[PDB]
RNA sequence: CCCUCGCCAAGGAACUCUGCAAGUUGGCCCCGUAACUUCGGGAGAAGGGGUGCUCCCUGGGGUGAUGAGCCCCGGGGAGCC
RNA sequence: UUGGAGAGUUUGAUCCUGGCUCAGGGUGAACGCUGGCGGCGUGCCUAAGACAUGCAAGUCGUGCGGGCCGCGGGUCCGUGGUCAGCGGCGGACGGGUGAGUAACGCGUGGGUGACCUACCCGGAAGAGGGGGACAACCCGGGGAAACUCGGGCUAAUCCCCCAUGUGGACCCGCCCCUUGGGGUGUGUCCAAAGGGCUUUGCCCGCUUCCGGAUGGGCCCGCGUCCCAUCAGCUAGUUGGUGGGGUAAUGGCCCACCAAGGCGACGACGGGUAGCCGGUCUGAGAGGAUGGCCGGCCACAGGGGCACUGAGACACGGGCCCCACUCCUACGGGAGGCAGCAGUUAGGAAUCUUCCGCAAUGGGCGCAAGCCUGACGGAGCGACGCCGCUUG
RNA sequence: AGCGCCGGCCAACUCCGUGCCAGCAGCCGCGGUAAUACGGAGGGCGCGAGCGUUACCCGGAUUCACUGGGCGUAAAGGGCGUGUAGGCGGCCUGGGGCGUCCCAUGUGAAAGACCACGGCUCAACCGUGGGGGAGCGUGGGAUACGCUCAGGCUAGACGG
RNA sequence: CCGAGGGUAGGGCCCGUGACUGGGGCGAAGUCGUAACAAGGUAGCUGUACCGGAAGGUGCGGCUGGAU
């Protein structure tokens, strides 16, 4: 009636909560972002902006994202950003 | 190679989209004779410049749309709306093979 | 990895084995990467072994790792000689 | 409070979906069946290929009911259907299996093993 | 006690010659709708969803003048009890 | 050119047409009568019915901290075994089965400027400084069991924080290219874990990047059975725009817009079937077939779902619903042999509850080594072929 | 040492018993008092740890006919026109090279099959080497015929 | 929100079965006649129509696959 097998579920558990936990954050940010970017509020767009990216390429570093969707996620968070600010300008800070 | 068809446009009535028609021949397996069989294919045209009647050839691409796999490789031939007819006509038959 | 091993033909009580490079994750006598040799271990006929010298070494240089009893009839063959 | 011409819904698994009483037996003339007591029903309703097919006149004990029932510690329970569990003659269930919560009443009367089948007893 | 009327536990036609009587159903908008048919119908078949108020955006018509006001027919979004 | 036989039967008789029938080869066979030996094969074709019991996946103390026992000897240290636990790596392979599927499922050839790839190899550089949790253990409550609740403490290759930037990621501009390919400039963002010995030197690990290799995803041309007494089918339907999602394209998902898409070259519908290498027959062409072996697919009691992860929507992992069975102390719990054997049902009918990790192979490990019903062999059966005997 | 068979197809013949019975049977057919055809027997034929039956697949079946059939009377011409799609199409010249044909090259896994050899005392089984292929991708070529485009013609067709 | 499935209601296709009923095949040891084969004793066959216990008959039109 047994298994190590009910450690390696023990365990997932485990991982699925900080990986949840991890992206929960990089939605919350990225959309707090591109909100100020809407109303922009250009130099505190941007500075969330930067701190999404940060916790999305942290993520990148284990099995919560693969690279490609970070740099999918980045990609397309800078993007929204960017053509938001065209709608009043103009980039207080970094970037870029 | 990415495989390229040619054929005549049957339908420009999607935007951004052609239906061209490919027409083949080859012996039949047992018969011997030589036989022939035709296929619709969608293809992209983004810039909405290719017409009915146009010949074209099409060139196998990245998958642009559920169905549409092929994007218009170049113009061939313009004005060849008695091509269209062969088809249409045959469509149009099929109100007849009914009950 | 990639691996160098002995696949089993022949028949019961009768082995004969083909060194060859495959996949680890294949079963033994399975769809294997290509054939670089054989391997008589009754040793009934004069060759016994045969190894494409040539060929193992370039998998080596590119990554593929012979199991412990292969090893040896790469040594014989002298695959490893410097 | 069951009678001649009541629908009761069957929990168990015999196969009968819906049974109307013919006639409750509790002596010579009584009007009402509760819970624990015994009647005789016509399958009206059965799934295909059971044990019991519309048609069959089976008995069953009445297991919960829509009129509650009161208890000597002044409490009463309430159901919100009546349902009932087809038997044989000797009071055991002819399923093997019964579904919804059963009234304790029937272990005091002797349906042991349709009391302990049950996912409930309240 | 009778008339006219309101409610009713559990049951639900077991009432009775007979569901007699009384319930149920009930307007409008939308979805949807069988056998059979003389092709009209059967059809409101059946069955089902919607229905108040508040705010915001918006389409067409009448009267004006082409506009305002007035009156008519709507559509989409977010809510409140 | 290695290859091609026909016969009986319609008549009083004949010729012809024409059907029936036979001799041949084949099989996962079965049945009868009979039955000595050996070798290689080979054996649930039916109920993808239901299953008692063992066994089929684990390993590393050279990641960590503990208990329990013992060995070593002055409470402690060491050393060893064992037992969990935290931490890796495996568990996505290997084994089963053929239910579903007429489909890009498979076969064959191609496309990816639209993509991933653990462990393996080649090459570029690098490991500075802090802090934290949870188990194990102690302490409380609850059971017949399954079992768990909460309080408290402690380690690490666990988690996090900053630093560092070869590199890498992302937006904008520019150059080459030409679907999202390669390079560059500004801006922003991301690394790490140490253990061990023979100890200023090794070994195994850790980190970010590039390329190889290998295994994959997706896409497209052509091929793939019966019924037209199934002829019309389609509203996420066909295309578009924007976005969501993924490794990635895509109506794969959504919102809006347009009115399209398919079909006698057979859509739609019904029936049947996993496909191939092959197999069997046949002069060939063809017909029939897909058992064993190899390739791919699909499934894991019937359904749905995602978590973990390089990889699963996971046969012996998780969640939920259903059907069925069992356990009980009657409060409550459990299970999924289409892994190997074995039982039962069904059937004309289909095996030993064997042995071993010695060999090949796979997993973990520096390694010794541990596990492996893969496999290697043994057992039963004239089931097949081959050999041999009763002189 | 067994098993099938001994009318014809088909290799293997006599005696008894039975008497349209009991029975055989794949087809044609046997049995009604002299049965090589039933049952037994002797004998014979065929195979032999096998023989025979049932089931199914291909063959014989050119009996779905591509190879390779047919339609007055054997089964088979639509009751007759008109005509859509389709299938097919005269002479001459060029252009293109889709069918077609040739060369090169990639692919066409392993096993199986085929030829050689070799290992188990043979074989079966098994190993090593050899031979290829259709079919698809790529590159180059040919242009008779079919196609396509272009220009001529008059014997088909249509008109005066 | 979507969602296994559950529930309500109405449809489509297919299998099994059913009082009774329609013919069909066969059997054969019957009853009734004798329609076809000969000019088959009314030439036959035919589509259709009406009719008769039954083969069948008659009308209309057609065919020769009709004897003399
Ligand atoms: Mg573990
Ligand atoms: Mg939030
Ligand atoms: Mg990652
Ligand atoms: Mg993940
Ligand atoms: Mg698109
Ligand atoms: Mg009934
Ligand atoms: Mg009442
Ligand atoms: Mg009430
Ligand atoms: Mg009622
Ligand atoms: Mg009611
Ligand atoms: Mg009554
Ligand atoms: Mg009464
Ligand atoms: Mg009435
Ligand atoms: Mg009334
Ligand atoms: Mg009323
Ligand atoms: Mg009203
Ligand atoms: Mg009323
Ligand atoms: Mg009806
Ligand atoms: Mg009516
Ligand atoms: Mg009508
Ligand atoms: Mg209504
Ligand atoms: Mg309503
Ligand atoms: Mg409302
Ligand atoms: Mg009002
Ligand atoms: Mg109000
Ligand atoms: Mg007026
Ligand atoms: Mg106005
Ligand atoms: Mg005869
Ligand atoms: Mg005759
Ligand atoms: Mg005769
Ligand atoms: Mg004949
Ligand atoms: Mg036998
Ligand atoms: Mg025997
Ligand atoms: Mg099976
Ligand atoms: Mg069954
Ligand atoms: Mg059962
Ligand atoms: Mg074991
Ligand atoms: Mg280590
Ligand atoms: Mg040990
Ligand atoms: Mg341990
Ligand atoms: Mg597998
Ligand atoms: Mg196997
Ligand atoms: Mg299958
Ligand atoms: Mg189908
Ligand atoms: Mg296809
Ligand atoms: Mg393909
Ligand atoms: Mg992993
Ligand atoms: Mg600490
Ligand atoms: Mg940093
Ligand atoms: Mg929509
Ligand atoms: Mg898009
Ligand atoms: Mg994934
Ligand atoms: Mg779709
Ligand atoms: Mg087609
Ligand atoms: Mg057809
Ligand atoms: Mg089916
Ligand atoms: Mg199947
Ligand atoms: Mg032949
Ligand atoms: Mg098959
Ligand atoms: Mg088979
Ligand atoms: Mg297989
Ligand atoms: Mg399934
Ligand atoms: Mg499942
Ligand atoms: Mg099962
Ligand atoms: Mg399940
Ligand atoms: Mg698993
Ligand atoms: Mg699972
Ligand atoms: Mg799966
Ligand atoms: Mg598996
Ligand atoms: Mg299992
Ligand atoms: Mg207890
Ligand atoms: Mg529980
Ligand atoms: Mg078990
Ligand atoms: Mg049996
Ligand atoms: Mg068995
Ligand atoms: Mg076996
Ligand atoms: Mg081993
Ligand atoms: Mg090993
Ligand atoms: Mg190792
Ligand atoms: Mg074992
Ligand atoms: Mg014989
Ligand atoms: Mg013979
Ligand atoms: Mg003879
Ligand atoms: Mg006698
Ligand atoms: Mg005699
Ligand atoms: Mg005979
Ligand atoms: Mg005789
Ligand atoms: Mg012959
Ligand atoms: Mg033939
Ligand atoms: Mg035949
Ligand atoms: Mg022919
Ligand atoms: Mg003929
Ligand atoms: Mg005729
Ligand atoms: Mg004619
Ligand atoms: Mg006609
Ligand atoms: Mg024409
Ligand atoms: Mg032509
Ligand atoms: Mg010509
Ligand atoms: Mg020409
Ligand atoms: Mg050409
Ligand atoms: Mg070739
Ligand atoms: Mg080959
Ligand atoms: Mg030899
Ligand atoms: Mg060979
Ligand atoms: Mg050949
Ligand atoms: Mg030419
Ligand atoms: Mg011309
Ligand atoms: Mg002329
Ligand atoms: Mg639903
Ligand atoms: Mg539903
Ligand atoms: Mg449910
Ligand atoms: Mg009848
Ligand atoms: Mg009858
Ligand atoms: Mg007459
Ligand atoms: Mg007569
Ligand atoms: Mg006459
Ligand atoms: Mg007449
Ligand atoms: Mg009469
Ligand atoms: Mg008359
Ligand atoms: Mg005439």
């Amino acid at each position: 009636r047994n298994l190590s097998a009910l450690k390696r579920h023990r365990q997932s558990l485990k991982r699925r909560l900080r990986n949840k936990a991890k992206k929960s954050a990089i939605k919350t940010l990225s959309k707090k972002a591109i909100q100020l970017a809407q109303e922009g509020k250009a130099e505190e767009a941007l500075k969330i902006m930067r701190k999404a990216e940060s916790l999305i390429d942290k993520a990148a570093k284990g099995s919560t994202l693969h690279k490609n969707a970070a740099a999918r996620r980045k990609s397309r968070l800078m993007r929204k950003v960017r053509q938001l600010l065209e709608a009043a300008g103009a980039p207080l800070i970094g970037g870029g | 190679p990415k495989k390229v068809l040619t054929g005549v446009v049957v339908s420009d009535k999607m935007q951004k989209t052609v239906t061209v028609l490919v027409e083949r021949q080859f012996p039949h397996p047992l018969y011997g004779k030589v036989i022939k069989r035709s296929k619709k294919y969608l293809a992209h045209d983004p810039e909405e410049k290719y017409k009915l009647g146009d010949v074209v050839e099409i060139i196998e691409s990245r998958p642009i749309s559920k169905r549409k796999r092929f994007r218009v490789l170049r113009l061939v031939e313009s004005g060849r709306m008695d091509l269209v007819e062969k088809y249409l006509i045959r469509r149009q038959n099929y109100e007849s093979l009914s009950k | 990895m990639v691996k160098i091993r002995l696949a089993r033909f022949g028949s019961k009580h009768n082995p004969h084995y083909r060194i060859v490079v495959t996949d680890a994750r294949r079963k033994r006598d399975g769809k294997y990467i290509e054939k670089i040799g054989y391997y008589d271990p009754r040793k009934t006929t004069p060759d016994w072994l045969k190894v494409d010298v040539e060929r193992a070494r370039y998998w080596l240089s590119v990554g593929a790792q012979p199991t412990d009893t292969a090893r040896r009839l790469l040594r014989q063959a002298g695959v490893f000689r410097q | 409070m069951i009678q001649p011409q009541t629908y009761l819904e069957v929990a168990d698994n015999t196969g009968a979906r819906k049974i109307m009483c013919i006639r409750v037996l509790k002596g010579s003339n009584a009007k009402y069946a509760t819970v624990g007591d015994v009647i005789v029903a016509s399958v009206k309703e059965a799934i295909p290929r059971g044990a019991v097919k519309e048609g069959d006149v089976v008995k069953a004990v009445v297991v919960r009911t829509k009129k509650e029932i009161k208890r000597p510690d002044g409490s009463a329970i309430r159901f919100d259907d009546n349902a009932a569990v087809i038997i044989n003659n000797q009071l055991e269930p002819r399923g093997t299996r019964v579904f919804g919560p059963v009234a304790r009443e029937l272990r005091e009367k002797g349906f042991m093993k349709i009391v302990s089948l049950a996912p409930e007893v309240l």
